[PDB]
């Protein structure tokens, strides 16, 4: 996260990380054994950290739980990234508290200038890298589609939307890919793909969870 | 334009 804020410990209790012997993507826990991801972050050997602030200090209140499935959705195009959406399930349920919890997905689209919380532990510079130790957190409206596609002419599908500014400086970034955009306590958007991080005229752009509900449904009952 | 991954970028 680009031009944010440390969210303080455990105040995004939904946020996961996801880790293969390192932090490389974010993810939202929807139950207590589902995990809402980008398809674009599939690879084997997933463990889901819960309940983390500082990724590499042992802090109190981590839940570490092995993925037992990785779904990608069906239609993921990994030329367009068109559907980038995956869910994982837990080995094990996650004990759910006031750290760990599940956020809610939405009934219907949020609208333009909507206001939500980005957050994820990816790189904090638009220039070069730095990565956090603690949770970044970053305000952001969701931006007009006319708006989105004049940033990203033919390229923004009916499933993805833009949040952020278009002034430069505030932007997820480089490992918050996956992780959540949250508006009005719904799971709206997964951090997916920009040009570059926090430039002008190149808001991030993101997996409209909206036009998923239904799917996600119908996969994890069937799983 | 690149994922924001550990980056797929086009
Ligand atoms: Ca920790």
């Amino acid at each position: 996260i680009v031009g944010g804020y440390t969210c303080g410990a455990n105040t995004v209790p939904y946020q996961v990380s996801l880790n293969s012997g390192y932090h490389f993507c974010g993810g939202s826990l929807i139950n207590s054994q589902w995990v809402v991801s980008a398809a674009h972050c599939y690879k084997s050997g997933i463990q889901v950290r819960l309940g983390e602030d500082n990724i590499n200090v042992v802090e109190g209140n981590e839940q570490f739980i092995s993925a037992s499935k990785s779904i990608v959705h069906p239609s993921y195009n990994s030329n367009t990234l068109n559907n980038d959406i995956m869910l994982i399930k837990l080995k094990s349920a996650a004990s759910l508290n006031s750290r760990v919890a599940s956020i809610s997905l939405p009934t219907s689209c949020a609208s333009a200038g909507t206001q939500c919380l980005i957050s994820g532990w990816g790189n904090t510079k638009s220039s070069g890298t730095s990565y956090p130790d603690v949770l970044k957190c970053l305000k952001a409206p969701i931006l007009s589609d006319s708006s989105c596609k004049s940033a990203y002419p033919g390229q923004i599908t009916s499933n993805m939307f833009c949040a952020g500014y278009l002034e430069g400086g505030k932007d997820s970034c480089q490992g918050d890919s996956g992780g959540p955009v949250v508006c009005s306590g719904k799971l709206q958007g997964i951090v997916s793909w920009g040009s570059g991080c926090a430039q002008k005229n190149k808001p991030g752009v993101y997996t409209k969870v909206c036009n998923y509900v239904s799917w996600i449904k119908q996969t994890i009952a069937s799983n | 334009r690149c994922t924001k991954s550990x980056p797929i970028c086009f």
